[PDB]
DNA sequence: TGGAGTACAAGTGTGAGGAAAAGTAGTTGGGACGAAAGCAGTTGAA
């Protein structure tokens, strides 16, 4: 929080997260016999089945770091990379992604055979990745809620 | 309804950027992270009092020693009346002795009478249940727990035109099975050391147990400390150890394991939240506020907090503050060890949207550590809340405010003796330092009165003589026996250095000794590169250096001079080492000892390597 | 106007504690370019 909010000659705390996420990167096993000492899961070790809290919070602060900056492509090309088959948090954020481009290129900017079927990309990319997020353990989204707002964007494509 | 929830866990904790988003795409802060946003809030104790009356190690069993809260007796059925504010607190040698109107801030009242019911036991813990508004009432009875029997307390009509309280009581049941019971709640029924039971409340105070009982007893935890609460109106209750919460409803037979807390964290403290949903859990490392679910009310795990400080003796106390658009829900953690609080800011709006907003903490009085702290409800953006403290090692209570716009008898304990033959004797003492001071402020006065005159400058040209030749004296002897093979004092001189009266003088009188002594045997350490040591500064002179002093020590003294030369009259002397040799005797005795000892440490002594 | 009991301190042996950076204790990761022809002695049964 201290590099986001100080915004001088900041970092931002995007690149130490991103510092955090390249050198404690470990899909190992956690092997669940040894007492602990100095380390605790769930907020600072990233073993295989538990995705590392400053890994998460890379993905959801440059989610909304990019946002603001209005890139996506580079974080989705990102998200593409790690297919985290372990958790439905991952996916909820790849979904979300596809839904800000979908978001931001469905105003048309008119009152064109290119700009209608990328955005039925993305709708059908929010979709699929939305039913896979679904598909996994407990991470319990308004799976109504949602298809209320991507049906309201192609209703302004039409 | 926010998204980032795994299901059986929901977290917002330490400044790490919670784990939602739902992009709501309506120009509105088109985000709805758990993290809120507003200013800050600062807090300002309002320090006021209300009431009065083998260490490494703690005893868990004990609870408190007092209670505040709003009670409407039975009378008030009936009349029109509706509450009445109580605080009820143990008092007397061991803990034993039990016993109120707010004009702006909570004092006791004006007949201030204490309503001391007698027991023969340690209290040990001292709580109401609370109330409850589906029941529409106010409790007006009361229970509390001692070490021999459990009893309970029953607050029957009281009164306005005396302001006292006529308290009754009920049967104390002492121990069938000698196991000391832990805590009561009601919203008897009470959590023994590793079993529980339901007890019945009577009606009739002019003169137990159901057919219903459990037990969580684990063989592998240790402490003694257990907990007690009812959940959500269903009958459901919530038991806890250290290591796991079990939910138990006694309508059926039904139990599960819910909290499971023995590989990193414990159960710390539990405080039932009035709020009938919301309900907040102090674990170790973090913080949670656990609701009920509209589904089934078993536990709507909630936005829970990553609390940072590590301890063993964590308690909570929570205050609903409530607002018509949204409920606010601070909750105070404290220690027992240390001297302070720590506080977190939650919301709560329609849609089970709880939030987050910060942290922040805040000090206590030096003299203790807390062991009880209390919300005054206050009946029910500029927050404000007030409650009550209450610190160990210390039988006083306070009433504390907080808006958003060290003597110790045992050093007396070691002085002062009652022995009156021997008081003025000690006293003597500081009556005769009433004659010694006042002729040393008078004879250097003599010398006040004298100004570098030439009859002073022949006593010291008088001075260096006894110092040149008793240096001449004190250097022939260190010459014969030189040989030694195996400094001085510099108040040889009992005749004078008491009543010479310069300071530029004498630093140029010995600086016109030092001058002298070309010779050998002779060395000296100066002065001024040395004075600085008091100072903390570049001190290059001995003549600024009363400088330093001149401007220092003007309004604290009786003409403030004299004094002031003395002391500087005095370090010089007092640094009476100017009676080393030359060079050549610690060199020589250096070489002595390397020849003593062996050739292994020939090569174990060499300085000046590198 | 000597003795009987007795707490305050000067003074003397027993082991028990304290710490660190070296080494070693169990899991998991990882190491190993070929589907050619007329023909002949033996050899099929007639």
């Amino acid at each position: 929080v201290e590099i986001l909010d100080n915004l001088s000659n900041s970092s931002s705390g995007l690149d130490f997260l991103q510092w955090m996420c390249q050198i404690y990167s470990s899909k190992s096993r956690f092997v669940q016999n040894i007492n602990y000492r100095s380390i605790v899961p769930p907020f600072q070790t990233g073993s295989r089945t538990h995705t590392a809290k400053f890994a998460i919070t890379y993905l959801w602060s440059s989610l909304i770091n990019c946002q603001k900056s209005m890139l996506i492509d580079k974080i989705s090309e990102w998200v593409l990379t790690p297919p985290f088959m372990e958790d439905a948090e991952v996916w909820f954020i790849y979904a979300s992604c596809h839904l800000l481009k979908a978001d931001t290129l469905s105003r048309q900017f008119v009152n064109r055979d290119i700009k209608i079927n990328q955005v039925i990309k993305h709708i059908h990319y929010v979709r699929t990745f939305l039913k896979i997020c679904l598909d996994k353990g407990g991470f319990a989204v308004p799976s109504r809620l949602i298809e209320n707002q991507l049906k309201s964007f192609e209703s302004r494509l039409y | 309804l926010g998204v980032g929830v795994q299901g059986a866990s929901l977290y917002c904790p330490q400044e790490n950027y919670t784990t939602k988003k739902q992009e709501k795409p309506q120009w509105l802060r088109p985000v709805d992270d758990t993290l809120a946003e507003d200013a800050l809030d600062l807090h300002i104790v309002v320090k006021s009092l209300l009431c009065d009356t083998d260490a490494f190690f703690w005893d868990p069993t004990v609870a408190n020693r007092l209670d505040s809260q709003y009670i409407q007796t039975a009378s008030d059925l009936r009349n029109y009346r509706d509450g009445t504010e109580i605080i009820a607190y143990a008092s007397g040698k061991t803990g034993s002795v039990l016993n109120l109107t707010r004009q702006n801030t909570l004092h006791l009242n004006r007949h201030n009478n204490v309503t001391s019911i007698e027991l023969h036991s340690p209290i040990k813990s001292i709580k109401i249940p609370g109330a409850s508004e589906s029941i529409g009432r106010r409790s007006n009875l009361v229970g509390i727990i001692t070490e021999n029997s459990f009893q309970i307390f029953r607050i029957e009509s009281v009164h306005s035109r005396s302001c006292d309280v006529m308290v009754s009581s009920s049967e104390p049941l002492y121990f069938v099975e000698i196991d000391d019971l832990q805590v009561v709640d009601f919203a008897a029924i009470i959590d023994i050391k590793g079993n529980w039971s339901i007890g019945r409340i009577p009606k009739n105070f002019n003169n137990l147990i159901d057919n219903l009982h459990g037990t969580i007893f684990d063989p592998e935890e240790l402490s003694s400390w257990k907990r007690i609460e009812w959940f959500s109106h269903f009958q459901k209750i919530l038991v806890f150890d250290r290591s796991k919460m079990i939910e138990i409803d006694f309508m059926n037979n039904w139990q599960t394991e819910v909290v499971q807390a023995k590989a990193w964290s414990n159960i710390r403290d539990y405080k039932r939240i009035d709020d009938k949903n919301g309900i907040l859990l102090t674990s170790r490392e973090i913080i949670i506020v656990g609701a009920s679910e509209s589904n089934d009310p078993v536990r709507r795990i909630s936005w829970k907090h990553d609390l940072d400080p590590d301890d063993t003796t964590l308690r909570i106390t929570v205050q609903k503050v409530k607002k018509p658009d949204h409920i606010l829900l601070v909750a105070f953690v404290y220690s027992m060890r240390h001297k302070r609080i720590y506080m977190h800011v939650f919301s709560h709006r329609k849609a089970n949207l709880f939030q987050s907003l910060g942290c922040s903490t805040v000090l206590e009085i030096p003299g203790g550590t807390p062991t009880g702290i209390e919300t005054i409800l206050t009946l029910d953006f500029e927050l404000v809340v007030d409650f009550l403290v209450k610190l160990r090692n210390s039988s006083e209570v306070y009433y504390y405010a907080l808006s958003n716009t060290v003597d110790h008898p045992e050093w007396a304990s070691l002085f002062n003796n009652a022995d009156e033959r021997e008081k003025e004797s000690i006293g003597a003492l500081v009556s005769q330092i009433k004659l010694k001071e006042r002729e040393r402020i008078s004879r250097v006065q003599n010398l006040i009165e004298h100004e570098n005159s030439h009859d002073e400058d022949k006593y010291l040209q008088d001075l260096g003589y006894r110092l040149s030749i008793a240096t001449n004296e004190l250097l022939e002897s260190w010459q014969k026996t030189k040989d030694e093979s195996i400094h001085s004092k510099l108040k040889n001189l009992l005749e004078n250095s008491d009543s010479f009266a310069s300071i530029p003088e004498f630093s140029s009188l010995l600086d016109q000794f030092f001058q002298y002594y070309q010779d050998q045997d002779v060395t000296f350490i100066g002065f001024e590169k040395l004075l600085h040591l008091f100072l903390h500064e570049d001190v290059p002179g001995l003549d600024i250096f009363y400088n330093k002093l001149l401007q220092c020590w003007v309004l604290v003294s009786p003409q403030a001079e004299l004094l002031t030369k003395e002391i500087v009259k005095d370090i010089i002397w007092s640094l009476a080492r100017l009676e080393k040799p030359s060079l050549f005797e610690p060199i020589q005795n250096e070489i002595s000892r390397s020849l003593s000892g062996p050739y292994q440490d020939i090569i174990s002594s060499w300085d000046m390597d590198d």
